[PDB]
């Protein structure tokens, strides 16, 4: 198997908050991202 | 190999009403009847069983040997109830917005079924064909079998003459088959919902959304299928009452004509 993808997901508001924190900082800025990572299985069918 | 096919209009109606049920996917079913010799080998199709397709997708139409077991059980039941020698003799599917002819995959599947018995025949219904240039509607049907090519594998199609036998009135078997379509649609939606609930650890608002989707789907099913079908059956009952009155009048007229004449 080992058929693995690694999609990333966000919400509009979190990107807005990062953008806001940045626009207030007159320099580079940085921080940490907290969330959860979950694997989903799709048993694709090919012809028959 | 089969040389002709007679289809009872009684069952052609079930097939046609199944084909016009949906345009978004292709639908399928099996045909029960008998083999006969007269004047030539002929297949008389009396009734059909509607089937639910799980894999769906375009052009991928197959029937599981599980469905064959269920169909053969129903065939034995109908053979004992009706005293007819009924075996599963054919299959049919729909080609909506698609030419009535079989695809190479349809023909390969027909050949895979002929491997069971070379006496097996296939049907295809081409439904709503749209053409604003002619501004006319069209609906077709055809029957076919398959033959091994001169070259390796690559099976080829062959045409079978098919006629519709005028079955002046409705058999109860066809009503009992037609009322199975709403049941199968409802069961399909219910199985989708049950498989959705398997991951119990899921958001509550999401479960409300999925419940709303299930309700909307069954509302559509009742608005588009069960409702019109029930309206059709009521209209048919009214038509039959009027026709009974007219035929009673005609019977009395002919009785008088033969009593007074000679
Ligand atoms: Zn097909």
């Amino acid at each position: 198997m080992e058929g693995e993808s690694t999609l990333g997901v966000l919400s509009g508001f979190v990107l807005g908050a990062l953008t806001f924190h940045h626009l207030n900082t007159d320099s580079d800025t940085e921080g940490f991202l907290l969330g959860e990572m979950k694997g989903e299985a799709k048993n694709s069918i090919t012809d028959s | 190999a089969v040389q002709a096919v007679h289809l009872e209009s009684d069952a052609f109606l079930v097939c046609l009403n199944h084909a016009l049920s949906t345009e978004k996917e292709e639908v399928m079913g099996l045909c029960i009847g008998e083999l006969n010799d007269d004047i030539i080998r002929i297949v008389h199709i009396h009734s059909v069983i509607i089937l639910r397709r799980s894999d769906k997708r375009k052009d991928r139409v197959e029937i599981s040997p599980e469905q064959l077991s269920a169909a053969s059980t129903e065939a034995e039941r109908l053979a004992e109830l009706t005293g007819r020698p009924m075996r599963v003799v054919g299959w049919y599917h729909s080609h909506p917005h698609i030419t009535v002819w079989p695809s190479h995959v349809d023909v390969r599947t027909q050949a895979m079924y002929q491997m069971m018995d070379q006496g097996f025949v296939g049907l295809i219904f081409s439904c709503f064909i749209e053409d604003k240039n002619t501004k006319t509607g069209r609906v077709l049907y055809t029957c076919f079998q398959s033959i091994q090519a001169q070259k390796s594998s690559e099976y080829e199609r062959i045409e079978i003459p098919i006629h519709i036998v005028p079955h002046i009135t409705i058999g109860k078997v066809c009503l009992e088959s037609a009322v199975e379509l709403p049941k199968i649609l409802c069961q399909e939606e219910q199985d989708a919902y049950r498989r959705i609930h398997s991951l119990t650890h899921l958001d509550s608002v999401t479960k409300i959304h999925n419940g709303s989707v299930f309700t909307k789907n069954l509302c559509s099913q009742m608005s588009a299928v069960s409702g019109p079908l029930l309206q059709w059956l009521e209209d048919r009952l009214e038509q039959n009452q009027q026709h009974l009155q007219e035929l009673q009048q005609e019977k009395e007229e002919l009785m008088e004509e033969l009593s007074s004449l000679e």
